[PDB]
């Protein structure tokens, strides 16, 4: 007899949006995950939360798997897609349970789906990305960090992300996410003390404490064959001194007057500390046990080239760096090298107490650098601060005989979609303890006053004072391609539950 | 919780009454909490003694009262028809059809059936006092009622109705029919051939003092009534009773009727003066005694008024069923109607089924006299097959949602011919084409073809399937069929109208 | 046991048929499954549904092999044919377990029903010439309406119709179309295709080798055709074969049966109203189980009404009156549940679609009736 399982499956699924209800907006609280081994992670990322959290209802488990595609689509605040489809299902229970057929009402949302992109086509605003104006760049960083970290960490990571997005750029709009990868993770000082490094950083250093801690001009050269001998005893050490003679000759050949320059050695194997005493007089830095991935990035940044034998040395294969300085933290010595030959790749030095607090910054700058990268890739940006929740709901609310496109129950599906878009803005002020009914009087009703003035104005919602604001002044902006597949994808993901007649338990026995 | 639950109880009772109706029908045994054993095929008596714990199915139980008051026969036909209409409607419920068109479908087809009953009527023949007409009415009851012997029972009833017949030939305009005019007495022992009919009514009582006849008296008379200080009440009553009983004997009253407590001193003088007395008359016997005899039950213990007295031409107190019994036996000439029929049988349960069969035969005369006439209908299931062709035609004449209700309404008629096949153990699928072979494709140009003229009678003819009902005089009552479709439709729509069972402070 | 064992077999196919009622048409719904292992499979295709589910009813296991036979011919829309086999089992409830009708008597009635069905199939026969490429183009696009590749089918379905006609020709016309070799190239745009007539590896025009990450290009001049498909995505190649390689059944069915029948479940409408008229002329004992088959024929189009959210009782009143009076070319719109006839609906299906549907249904229904009971625990 009929189905009756649809209302039961969604009822168990409604518990997912209730848990994620407080995850929306910058006023939300972070969710904590803990395992049986003692590891504890605190983050708002839906990919990590939905993966570790095991829901007894299998219906909400399969829907959580669809959030994996939201990484490239959005990556920051993917909970909005989950909370948008939660009330979208509840609006159907007021209809389908009354005798409305699911397939009939589904076509109503399918029409409003494509029509939402047509309204969004004229709703988007385009900017000039060739000028590289820092006014708009700092705002995009605020649209992310404020929704991730507090205001104290906001002014810290904002110039860090701003300098990172400007490091990779071109007049042809050439951007590569794989160009900037390495991010230093250290436990020390506090998460507020993190800084932006202008070059690559290595996790290994020399065993000689007397090496110069600051170098003006350093020449980076990758050495393949190990400087120290391995196995076939007095003739074995004479071969090392013969190799050190070429290093001393190369140091004095390049610059033979003022000792304002230095040379860097990268070795795959260990180096005898007794041979490092000669480098103290020549101010030559040496390394050992360097990974292959670290050496491959030096040729594209420092400008060096891997050399096998030290008998043939030329300045053509020697790179250079503008600033080099080293710092010894604990028993692990690190080398900070910036201003290289090709300084298009940088690193973000992140320090803190433990990995518990470090996971907040790592996931924030990872997607934050990609979110601002889409602004340079796609010049069209969508006004944030909840400006398009009321706008897209108002265009489909007023239809009459002008633009409708549906009839009967399909017409009610468009009206149900307009009410489904208003659950997010009512939730943003609900997490802060504000009444969403009074907010619409100063926000939703304000758009009607500006409409009679023959002017296009987009008004946002300020969560601090619980009043209206300007997304341009506040600086909250979202990319066009981020919300394009998010709104369209939300209809397809929610359809999977709408297209399900009943849940039958059966399978391989 | 109701429909599916009731149908489970409906299919139960429907299968029970399915084997009750028909000449091959079966009986059942019902034992109450007191241990009383009753064997009858009547559905009204069946459900009356049974204790049903399902309030939903009780609609069909109370619906029998409408049939017993209006007619009293065809009770098995109503329970089979009403039970089948709710069984065939189960398919429409699973299809999603609301009860609005289902109730309207049965009510629309009910009015169409009444229009066909007036067009399909045959055999007027309009004769009240013929002994053959009394045989044509009492013979068909062997289907619903006891089929054991229709030869002897039909003769005793025909002679009894003609004996109590008011006559008044041509137009007498005779009101006030007597249902009590027919009475039977159960006598243990003997066969049915020993049964006979008496011009007077009989009852079971035994004489004591006299046993003498006294009916030879040439217009006799009968009356009907509604330490020395310790002997003051004793001798006072002996002088009064003697004077009261002597004045009755002086008037020549051979028998008196005493409906009150009779003391020892009263019976003492009755043996000396030779006066018969009745011992403790019941309520129904007291009413029949004053109306037939025409005497006033004077409560005064003294001499009754000699002007108004009872009279019996011929009465005998001798043995009847082997024991001496004083009865009311009389002669139609000088006294009124309400004779009796004496039954003889070994099994007391078989005499009860004959009593219920004869009581339904009284309603056959009621159905003729009260309306213009009882008319006739094709018997042995031949009426339902005539309606199947009519109801099917009405489905095409009225296009709409009623076609689903009209279709199931015609299919429900298949239980009547299945009743004859199921009770006889024969395959209903073999007899089914023989039933359709009567009307063939269409009806021939002749009037009253094998469809109307013949019918279904299965003894040795099960291979042929068709038999003439005119020579067999197998017919159905018209007033019963009119009331059958009315009770079945009212009961079927009542069950569909049930929503939820309500209990108040219990 | 006995008749009680057959009741469980009727409900076994009835429970499975009720799930695939919504699996037909462009409005077809989806079904979610939960296995004891915890995996979920959500799809609208009943092929993978019957394969993954292990049923405890022995009668439902026979439908798994029947689905493989129906999917071997076409596979699109033929999965719901099992409903017809389930409606006949439920139609025997007033007869088999009530009137005590013998199964062979029902089977003998199905033999006359299958014979009379083929006569009705020849009544809706609408032959069409296969030489017109525009007429055959809209024919293969019939099954495309259930997918989003509709506007993509312009550069897709044209490659399938031209390749089959090369390997079909004549002999009758029976030939082997399996000599075609289809190559799929991941990545790129779906609009990019390769037109090649010959054998992929006298007076050859030219010889060249392109650049492809998979393999090189080689031409062989004969005195046989291959297809190189470039998909618009990575995993889209699975759906491309369903709209092209699996669509070759349309080109095979039009060559064997050039006639056309109403598409989208509109064929059995004229069959059910005609079967009821042929039953009145039988006039026999088998007439009742023979006429009751038409009641099982009208349950199939109700799936569209259940998908269109209409009332199957009230809507079919006017729909069945059009096929039994006006003409047999009328049909039912599956999208909106409307009376629009198949003339303007623009979709027609070959007769063999319903021929193999009814043939495999009657043959599967009689075998289920020939089973008296089911026993277990033999420990083979």
């Amino acid at each position: 007899r009929r189905d009756a399982a649809l209302k039961v499956n969604v009822t168990s699924a409604e518990g997912l949006q209730s848990v994620l209800e407080t995850n929306l907006g910058p006023k939300g609280t972070l969710k904590m995950l803990v395992d049986g081994a003692g590891n504890i992670k605190l983050t708002k990322d839906g990919k990590v939360l939905l993966t570790e959290m095991q829901i007894q209802s299998p219906t909400a488990v399969l829907i959580a798997r669809a959030a994996a595609a939201q990484d490239e689509i959005t990556g920051d605040g993917t909970t909005t897609v989950v909370c948008l489809v939660g009330e979208l299902l509840r609006q159907a229970h007021r209809f389908i349970q009354e005798g409305v057929h699911p397939r009939i009402i589904t076509d109503g949302f399918e029409i409003a789906r494509k029509e939402s992109m047509k309204f969004l086509d004229e709703f988007k605003i385009s900017k000039t990305n060739l000028s590289n104006d820092r006014e708009f760049l700092l705002q995009v960083a605020r649209s992310s960090l404020l929704t991730k970290v507090d205001a104290d960490l906001t002014e810290v990571l904002t110039p860090i992300v701003t300098d990172a997005v400007l490091s990779v750029y071109d007049a042809q709009a050439d951007n590569l996410d794989l160009h900037m990868v390495e991010i230093m993770q250290m436990q020390h000082l506090s998460p507020k003390d993190t800084t932006f490094i202008k070059g690559l950083v290595l996790d290994h250093g020399g065993r000689h404490p007397d090496m110069p801690t600051r170098v003006k001009n350093a020449y980076v050269l990758i050495l393949n064959v190990s400087l120290e001998y391995e196995k076939t005893a007095a003739s074995e050490r004479k071969f090392v001194d013969a190799k050190l003679k070429k290093i001393i000759d190369l140091k004095n050949e390049v610059c033979g007057m003022d000792p304002d320059k230095g040379f860097v050695i990268i070795n795959q194997k260990g180096i005898d500390p007794m041979s490092l005493d000669v480098f103290a007089k020549h101010n030559i830095l040496a390394l050992r046990r360097a990974k292959r991935r670290n050496m491959e990035r030096l040729q594209l940044v420092t400008g060096g080239e891997a050399q096998n034998s030290v008998e043939d040395l030329s300045p053509q294969i020697l790179g250079f760096s503008g600033l080099v300085y080293q710092e010894t933290i604990g028993e692990e010595k690190f080398t900070y090298v910036t201003e290289n030959t090709d300084p298009k790749s940088c690193t973000i030095l992140i320090k803190g107490s433990t990995h518990y607090a470090l996971a907040q910054t790592k996931d924030a700058v990872r997607d934050g650098l990609r979110a601002v990268a889409n602004v340079l890739k796609d010049k069209n940006i969508i006004p944030g601060a909840g400006a398009f929740y009321i706008a897209l709901s108002r265009y489909l609310r007023s239809a009459n005989m002008n633009k409708l496109g549906a009839k009967g129950k399909t017409k009610t599906g468009i009206e149900a979609f307009a009410e489904a878009l208003l659950v997010i803005p009512k939730t943003l002020v609900k997490n802060s303890g504000f009444d969403p009914l009074d907010v619409l009087a100063m926000v939703e009703d304000e758009l009607d006053d500006a409409q009679d003035s023959d002017e296009t104005r987009y008004v946002g919602v300020d969560l601090n004072i619980g009043d209206s604001c300007d997304p341009t002044i506040e600086g909250i902006w979202d990319s066009y391609r981020v919300l394009r597949n998010a709104i369209t994808g939300a209809t397809g993901i929610a359809s999977n539950l709408l297209l399900c007649d009943e849940l039958l338990r059966a399978g391989r026995s | 919780g109701q429909i599916i639950k009731s149908i489970a109880a409906i299919r139960e009772l429907h299968q029970m009454c399915l084997t009750s109706m028909g000449p091959c029908g079966r009986n059942k045994i019902i034992v109450n909490h007191l241990g009383k054993i009753i064997i009858t095929n009547d559905a009204a008596t069946m459900l009356r003694e049974l204790d049903i714990v399902h309030p939903a199915v009780k609609v069909l139980v109370m619906a029998t009262e409408q049939q017993k008051i209006d007619m009293g026969d065809g009770t098995n036909l109503v329970m089979i028809l009403a039970g089948e209409l709710l069984n065939v409607s189960e398919k429409l419920i699973s299809m999603g059809l609301s009860a609005v068109e289902i109730i309207q479908g049965y009510n629309m087809a009910r009015k169409f059936t009444l229009k066909e009953l007036d067009e399909m009527v045959v055999g007027e023949i309009t004769d009240k006092n013929d002994k053959n007409e009394l045989l044509k009415m009492i013979k068909p009851v062997i289907s619903s009622k006891k089929y054991g012997s229709e030869d002897i029972l039909s003769e005793l009833v025909s002679e009894a109705v003609s004996h109590v017949l008011p006559v008044a030939q041509q137009a007498g305009e005779i009101p006030y029919f007597n249902v009590d005019s027919i009475r039977v007495v159960k006598i243990m022992g003997g066969s049915l051939s020993n049964s006979t009919v008496i011009k007077g009514m009989v009852f079971n009582r035994e004489p004591e003092g006299h046993v003498k006849s006294l009916s030879e008296d040439k217009k006799h008379k009968v009356a009907v009534f509604t330490a020395q200080e310790m002997l003051d009440f004793s001798k006072g009553e002996e002088k009064q009773i003697d004077a009261m009983m002597k004045e009755i004997a002086d008037m020549g009253v051979e028998c008196i009727v005493a409906g009150a407590g009779v003391g020892e001193l009263a019976l003492h003088y009755l043996n000396r003066y030779g006066i018969l007395v009745l011992k403790v008359p019941s309520k129904f016997e007291l009413r029949r005694l004053c109306r037939v005899c025409g005497a006033t039950p004077l409560p005064r213990l003294g001499a009754p008024t000699p002007e108004e007295l009872g009279l019996v031409e011929t009465v005998k107190t001798m043995e009847i069923g082997g024991d001496r019994v004083t009865v009311f036996k009389q002669e139609q000439g000088e006294i009124s109607r309400t004779s009796t029929i004496i039954l003889r049988g070994a099994t007391q349960n078989n005499l009860d089924d004959i009593e219920r069969a004869i009581d339904d035969g009284v309603a056959a005369v009621k159905g003729l006299m009260k309306p213009s006439g009882g008319k006739l209908l094709p018997g042995a299931g031949a009426t339902e097959i005539e309606l199947i062709s009519r109801i099917t035609k009405y489905g095409e004449r009225t296009p709409g949602l009623l076609q689903l209700a009209i279709k199931q309404f015609a299919v429900a008629f298949e239980v009547v011919p299945r009743t004859l096949a199921e009770t006889a153990g024969l395959d209903v699928n073999e007899v089914l084409p023989n039933l359709y072979a009567a009307h063939n494709v269409t009806e021939p140009g002749a009037v009253k073809t094998d469809h109307l003229y013949k019918g279904v009678d299965i003894d040795g003819e099960s291979d042929e399937g068709v038999k003439d009902i005119r020579e067999e005089n197998i017919y159905d009552m018209l007033a019963t069929k009119k009331f059958a479709i009315n009770v079945a439709t009212e009961a079927a729509t009542t069950v569909l109208s049930i929503d939820q069972i309500i209990m108040a402070k219990k | 046991t006995g008749r009680q064992a057959q009741i469980s077999n009727i409900t076994a196919a009835k429970a499975v048929a009720d799930v695939i009622r919504t699996c037909l048409g462009p409005k077809a719904m989806l079904k979610m499954l939960l296995d004891p292992m915890g995996g979920l499979v959500l799809t609208n295709d009943g092929h993978a549904i019957l394969r993954e589910i292990d049923v405890a009813h022995p009668a439902a296991k026979s439908m798994l092999e029947l689905s493989r036979t129906q999917d071997e011919e076409v596979g699109d829309g033929t999965t719901t044919v099992i409903i017809l086999a389930g409606e006949i089992l439920a139609q025997c409830a007033p007869y088999l377990i009530e009137k005590n009708i013998h199964p062979v008597i029902i089977i003998q009635a199905l033999k006359k029903a299958l014979t009379d069905a083929l006569e009705v199939i020849k009544q809706v026969s609408k032959p069409v010439d296969v030489e017109n490429d525009a007429a055959m183009k809209k024919l293969i696009q019939a099954s495309i309406g259930t997918k989003y590749v509709i506007h993509w089918s312009e550069k897709m379905c044209e490659l399938a119709l031209d390749a089959v006609k090369t390997v079909r020709k004549d002999l009758f016309e029976i030939d082997i179309k399996r000599y075609v070799r289809v190559e799929k190239i991941p990545g790129g745009d779906v609009l990019d295709s390769r037109v090649l007539k010959g054998v992929l590896l006298t007076n050859c025009g030219l010889f060249k080798v392109e650049m492809i990450g998979d393999e090189y290009f080689s031409f062989l001049d004969n005195c046989a055709c291959t297809i190189m498909l470039r998909g618009g995505s990575k995993d889209i190649l699975n759906e491309i074969d369903r709209n092209l390689q699996d669509a070759m059944a349309v080109a095979r069915n039009v060559m064997l049966s050039p006639s056309l029948s109403p598409g989208g479940g509109a064929t059995e409408m004229a069959v059910s109203v005609k079967l009821a008229e042929k039953a009145k002329q039988l006039e026999g004992i088998q007439q009742w189980p023979y006429q009751a088959v038409a009641d099982a024929m009208e349950c199939i189009p109700r799936t569209l009404i259940q998908n269109a959210g209409g009332d199957p009782i009230r809507l079919l009143s006017q729909l069945r009156a059009k096929h039994a009076q006006g003409n047999f070319t009328t049909g039912i719109d599956g999208d909106k549940g409307k009376i629009v006839d198949m003339v303007s609906y623009g979709i027609w299906e070959p007769e063999v679609i319903k021929q193999q549907s009814v043939k495999t249904a009657i043959e599967s229904a009689c075998l289920l009736l020939r089973v008296d009971d089911i026993v277990s625990g033999v420990r083979k």
